């Protein structure tokens, strides 16, 4: 589980590397892990094709 | 008066020409290694000029004795 | 310098001349297969180079790569520039949850 | 700093090497003769046992007692100077390392040979989520490679064609090093070096029908990048249109084993001039050059003796 | 408590005061803009807490630089050529100076002397700081130590002020025999063999303080000049050009404190560093932070 | 009738220049490692620059006693 | 006026030699960075022009303090 | 006093000059391995400044002989 | 001209000798430079040219310098 | 009559100024063989004081020519 | 005819000579030090190296003038 | 009274050449030592009398100036 | 001639003895770089002794200046 | 008049002070050198013990040019 | 005679002393690179030494100057 | 002596002590490499030793000078 939230957590840091934009900390998002990756992983592929 | 008058000019010039040549001592390497700063890449061109433009602090201030080595005489 | 070579491939042949855009002279010459090949080697030899583009335009025929290339450069700018705009869109859409 | 200090030790160096007598009479040996010969040699005084790998290693720990000391005992511009002269186990090193990161075995896979830096910074580079992360951990001052590989680390996170073009600005960052110093025969080694290692890509990708702009490099003074694409084509006039410079007797070869023997032949014929400069840096560049055709000497010599191997198996092996 | 006092001591310009007043406006606007500072040549990446810091200590700066720009009597350098503010008794025209500081035949000994009790007070305080953490610690290595420099730094001074002082040297000539022998003392009790040269460093640490009056000095001298060149040329070549020639002097003035006030800010946090953290020591193992549980929010 | 101030000229002029010509030969070295270590990253250029000014000392002090001199005259 | 105009033209002369010799002192590094980056690339040749043309304000300072010192003279 | 005040103030200039000289000559190879001690890491930072202030002993004990030449004039 | 003239001559001799030694010192490095280019290849000689007459701006000037002091002589 | 406690204060400015020199011209190499020591390894921090001191003598010897010419003036 | 001015000129144009041969032959060290290893290099390129050895000498000439004008200005 | 003071002159330029020349040595030598230092503790002494070799030169300067100062 | 012609004798030896330094400073590399092609072949033996007389011309230069130097003696 | 004595000296101290410092500036390389060959091995101290102390024979002889302008003295 | 004999005096030693100081520059690289030689092999000692007692041709100049000064004496 | 006899002992210093310096600049590169060629082997000895011993002749020539200039005197 803990491999998987940093490999979340590295997606994330490449989606925001690939979208440009920068790290900024904020107010965090209570969800669950397999949930957070389901939405990590369409905006992420769709920056990733495009 | 004709004797006083004449060694000032002389100190004047020991004054301006010994602090040109140490702005160029001091400019030598660095202008050599800024050179190389730019032929390593085109975005460290103005760290180099500062560093560069840098050393002639000491050259404005010999400039201003012999500035009042003038007013002296 | 290329035409010393030419002399030397099929002589009043080799049907060889640099028409215009006047970037590069685009010197064109045909005589055969196997003494055009021989003689391409000696004008590589002299100093030459074939326009191997990568991709297709330089894997098709040239009528074909000069009509895709040409639609390629039609579309590029409008597609590059929905690109751009939907990559914003969904940067300004989802950066706050992926912060988050 | 000082090139003179650290030239006596070089000249005492210099006075602990064998003659070619050495080689010649382990021409004939059974491998008890020439561990005898070895015990005598100071190499031996590493020596553990018996057997091939023994001595191998009793030879890299002889190299790292008398040529890994030349890495330290200095500091400044003649740091940075003699920081490029064992250069070629670093990089190899880290292509193995870059290969076993984006491979996946053990970190101790690799046997990791000695360099220049510590190797504690290699195995705390296993461990880097960020390639310019890791060149950070793996980032001297005065390394060349660090700065080669950040510099080529701008093109995305691990790849083998950025590892190769890491080689190529390697080579080519080296070569920016060696015309931004204050020696006269130390650049013009290293050209030969580069030029050299642009006709053994050359040689190695004949008949491969790549391109050879991307295979060339910059930074030579005997080639041509024409005379380049003339050697990538089967054409073997080029090499036999170097005439005059140091690649002499590299003409009318097609196969690449002889090919870099001349070439390692003119390099360390080249190398031979370093005894002329006894106050800058090449005579401890030669000295360098030296164990290390002492080391594949050794190493042939090994092989040899444990094989077996023919007197004319090794014939073209100690030609200079 | 003392490098923004060495910091007024030197600059006494009291328009690059206000034009410093003003560059804090201009940064306190972007604080209040809550922006980070971003210089993308300068790779100046700033948070607002770092920048209200600096523009905190750049007020508590200014303040005592007013006040010692008041104290040496100079508004953007000499403004009482033009404007007579300052007085002196060649051409009062208003308020007296307490440091007129453009003659040095009356006041480059006191500034000297300045400098040097503020110096060899700070040593003092840092040799009188080693002196208590060795008592601190139990460690009577390096109380003994401090304890023994601080004796051979008072016996220098005495036997300086005496013998290439002044005369009457009865009432140090037994001060100077006891600070060496309380240094030879130290040295019995301490045997670290910590020989003159130990001492003389610790002097020449404590002698550096006068380039505070130096730099602020060279500062004074070289803005007058300006302000007297671009006042002269202005006024008195013309009376005419006093536009063109007062924005060339004050181009001139601007790019001279771009090239030494930098500098000239850095030398009294360089003394203090030097000083301060050295006779104290502060170079002993650097310490472990506390890195709590980060929550990074 | 007097050529002292003349005399105090010259040999202020001349500390002025060889106060100069020092601080050129500090600022050459200093600012080439700098300008290396700034070719290196933009990390330290802080700590560079701060060495770099750190040489300012000697010209300093050499000004110091060339306005002293101004003042005996 | 004794021994005065030539004591003065020898100040203003020993200023413009060490001058021009500072300028050349920084020009040697510099043109020699310079030469060894046009050799690397002509497309460097402007910035290896301008840092070598930053050292004559020294010369241009020198001539006038020598034009200063000619109108003394 | 007459002409040996300012023969005594020329002495005492080339005394601060040269100072200043050897001060700067000292500093220049030893700020440079401090620049690049610093470039290694952040950490060795006060043992560089202690050595980088280590060296102006000269210049105070050359200060101390321009006061005491000044209070000779 | 008693003694001005002499010294006049003694100043512009001086002016030119540290001029010419200026101008050498950077001609030095500078052909070092365009040599090695020369021996990297024979393409770059119109340039080279150029690199090496850009020192000779400080002998110009301190010939005008030396042509002044004449014509004032 | 003058003219020879400046010859004296000249000779002790001159004494001590190349002094200095002699001693920042040790204690650069001094100082760069010492913190590339440091640099190398913190634990002889003390033997590199040690070794950087030791070129104290001649400063020592400097100033006691000077303090003997002071007392001669 | 001076009595001191004549010693003077002399020795203002010996100081030119020689600081000028100084200044040249301190571009000569390093030009012929780089033409000799590109003529070790090789015996092809001698005609641009003697030229740039030749290059140094203007400094010389313009000495030599100078030197010709305090003599004719005796 | 014009000799008394250029003696002294003479031999303050003796003791600051002589003291210009000892540094210079100096250098190379502590420089050599402190190598030496670094690579081991095991070459104390004899680096250490390779470093005080120099010093001579500071004597004959000092004995040149106490003949001088006898002279004065 | 009891005043102007040790002036001139000392010019004389001024200008032979710096023009004698400049050309060991030439001779110097010069011999260094063809000591170093001879012990590469002795096929440029005559090339390297033609560089090493190529510093002669200034001493002849300077041999003739103190000719005409002792003629205006 | 009495302007023998004092030139003597002058002259006598000029010599052992550039004596001197010809010494030391073989003596650099020479203990240099030894001392780096020392550190390989304690083999050949002594004849590198000669090899740096043969360059006191220049001291020698300054030395006796002093005494015999001592005794001219 | 007199303050002619002096100075000529002066001349001659200044020519002696800067004419060696320049041979001395030029032996050292040169024998420098002889001994290099030397150890590579002993096959070219001749010319090695041919090359070292090139540069006394400058010495037997200064020598000669020496010489027709010391005729003027 | 006067002016005469003193002025001549300087000159003869002046050569002594310039002479030893470029006897002393030869030595140091000659004994480098010497010491060099003794720690590559203890068997070039003798070839080295007499490369060593051949830069003294300047300080052999100097000798004879300063004899000479005695011998006047």
């Amino acid at each position: 589980e803990l491999r998987r939230w940093e490999a979340v957590s590295a997606g994330a840091e490449h989606t925001l590397s690939l979208l440009g934009l920068e790290a900024e900390p904020a107010r965090p998002f209570p969800e669950g892990l397999e949930a957070a990756e389901k939405a990590l992983s369409p905006i992420q592929a769709h920056a990733e094709g495009l | 008066g004709g004797l006083d008058r004449g060694l000032i000019a002389v100190g004047m010039g020991l004054a301006v020409g010994l602090a040109a040549l140490g702005t160029g001592v001091a400019q030598a390497r660095i202008g050599a290694a800024g050179v190389g700063a730019i032929a390593e890449d085109r975005s460290n061109f103005g760290t180099a000029l500062i560093f560069l433009l840098l050393p002639e602090t000491l050259v404005i201030f010999g400039l201003l004795i012999a500035f009042i080595l003038n007013g002296r005489l | 310098l290329v035409e010393e070579a030419l002399r030397k491939a099929l002589e009043d042949r080799y049907l060889l001349a640099h028409e215009a855009y006047a970037g590069g002279v685009a010197a064109l010459v045909v005589v055969h297969r196997k003494e055009v090949d021989q003689a391409k080697a000696a004008l590589s030899r002299a100093g030459v180079a074939e326009l191997r583009l990568p991709g297709a335009l330089g894997e098709l025929p040239l009528s074909e790569a000069a009509r895709r290339l040409k639609e390629r450069a039609e579309a590029a700018p409008r597609e590059l520039s929905e690109v751009r705009q939907h990559l914003a869109k969904l940067a300004r859409e989802s950066a706050s949850t992926l912060q988050s | 700093d000082d090139f003179a200090y650290l030239n006596a030790r070089v000249r005492v160096r210099r006075g602990t090497l064998l003659k070619e007598s050495f080689f010649q009479e382990a021409l004939d040996l059974s491998f008890a003769d020439f561990l005898r010969l070895l015990s005598e040699t100071v190499y031996g005084g590493e020596l553990a046992g018996q057997g091939l790998p023994d001595v191998d290693r009793a030879v890299l720990r002889t190299q790292a007692k008398l040529v890994g000391d030349l890495p330290r005992l200095v500091t400044g511009e003649a740091r940075e100077a003699v920081r490029l002269l064992l250069l070629r186990n670093d990089l190899h090193n880290l292509q193995a390392l870059l290969r076993a990161k984006a491979t996946g075995r053990p970190f101790e896979e690799v046997l990791l040979l000695p360099g220049t830096l510590r190797e504690e910074v290699w195995r705390q580079a296993y461990e880097a989520q960020d390639p310019a992360g890791m060149a950070q951990v793996l980032a001297v001052p005065g390394h060349p490679l660090a700065r080669a590989l950040r510099a080529v680390l701008r093109e995305t996170q691990d790849l083998a064609r950025v590892e190769a073009l890491l080689a190529k600005r390697f080579f080519e960052d080296v070569a920016k090093a060696a015309k931004g110093l204050d020696q006269p025969a130390l650049r013009d080694y290293l050209a030969l070096e580069v030029d050299a290692e642009n006709l053994r890509t050359a040689f190695k990708l004949q008949g491969s029908g790549l391109a050879p702009d991307a295979f060339f490099l910059k930074g030579g003074r005997f080639v041509d990048r024409v005379r380049f694409a003339r050697l990538m084509e089967g054409d073997y006039a080029v090499l036999d249109e170097l005439s005059g410079t140091p690649f002499s007797g590299l003409s009318g070869v097609r196969d690449l084993k002889a090919l870099e023997r001349g070439l390692r032949c003119v390099l360390l014929k080249e190398a031979k001039k370093g005894v002329q400069d006894p106050l800058g840096v090449g005579l401890v560049l030669a000295y360098v050059k030296e164990r290390e055709w002492e080391a594949v000497r050794l190493r042939l010599l090994a092989r040899r003796a444990y094989f077996g191997l023919p007197r004319a198996q090794v014939e073209e092996e100690v030609v200079c | 408590v003392f490098f923004p006092f060495w910091f007024g001591m030197i600059v006494g310009d009291i328009g690059y005061a206000l034009l410093f007043y003003l560059v804090g406006r201009w940064l306190s606007g972007y604080v209040k803009r809550n922006e980070p500072l971003v210089i993308d040549l300068f790779a100046l990446k700033l948070k607002p807490q770092v920048i209200g810091k600096l523009v905190h200590i750049l007020n508590w700066m200014v303040f005592w630089t007013v006040v010692w720009g008041v104290i040496y009597g100079e508004f953007f350098g000499t403004f009482l050529e033009h404007l007579g503010v300052f007085g002196t008794p060649e051409h009062p025209g208003l308020i007296p100076i307490l440091i007129h500081r453009i003659d040095t035949a009356k006041t480059a000994n006191l500034l000297i002397l300045l400098s040097v009790a503020f110096g060899v007070v700070l040593v003092f305080f840092g040799l009188a700081l080693r002196a208590y953490l060795g008592l601190k610690h139990r460690h009577m290595a390096h109380f003994w130590e401090g304890v023994g420099y601080l004796g051979g730094l008072v016996g220098v001074l005495a036997l300086a002020a005496s013998y290439l002082g002044n005369l009457q040297a009865g009432w140090l000539q037994g001060l100077m025999y006891l600070g060496f022998g309380v240094f030879l003392l130290a040295v019995l009790m301490s045997r670290i063999w910590l020989m003159i040269p130990e001492i003389f460093t610790q002097a020449g640490h404590i002698l550096s303080h006068i380039r505070i009056y130096a730099v602020g000095a060279a500062g004074g001298i070289l803005a007058g000049l300006l302000t007297d060149v671009g006042f002269a040329l202005a006024e008195r070549l013309g009376l005419l050009g006093v536009l063109l020639g007062l924005l060339v002097a004050g181009v001139l003035h601007l790019l001279i404190l771009l090239l030494t006030t930098l500098g000239h800010m850095l030398q009294p946090i360089r003394l203090l560093w030097v000083e301060f953290f050295t006779k104290f020591g502060f170079y002993e193992e650097n310490g472990r932070p506390y890195r709590p549980f980060k929550s990074v929010r």
